[PDB]
């Protein structure tokens, strides 16, 4: 019945953790874009 | 018990915010798997 705040309370937490994680794992998916970007340009003057 | 309320609140509201940015990162994903193939079809070409 209560505890419960608790059982919140921690959820909340590990709710604001994964957001952190996200925001790291954003930031990152972008630098891998933007290197497969770049490798695809060179390829595309190398080719042509 | 307004104060649960809110708590409960705040657990909704961050689960809506992560769920879109877990959503962003799914589609860089796809995007990533795109460029890859993109490269692939291009190294082919040369080699």
């Amino acid at each position: 019945g209560s505890a419960r705040n608790a059982y919140l309370r921690k959820k909340i937490a590990r709710l604001k953790k994964d957001n952190l994680q996200l925001e790291r794992d954003e930031q990152n998916l972008e630098k891998i874009i933007a290197n497969l970007r770049d490798e695809i340009a060179r390829l595309e003057n190398e080719v042509a | 018990s307004n104060l649960v309320a809110q708590l409960e609140n705040e657990v909704a509201s961050l689960e809506n915010e992560n769920e879109t940015l877990k959503k962003k990162n799914l589609h860089k994903k796809d995007l990533i798997a795109y460029l890859e193939k993109e490269i692939a079809n291009l190294r082919k070409k040369i080699e």
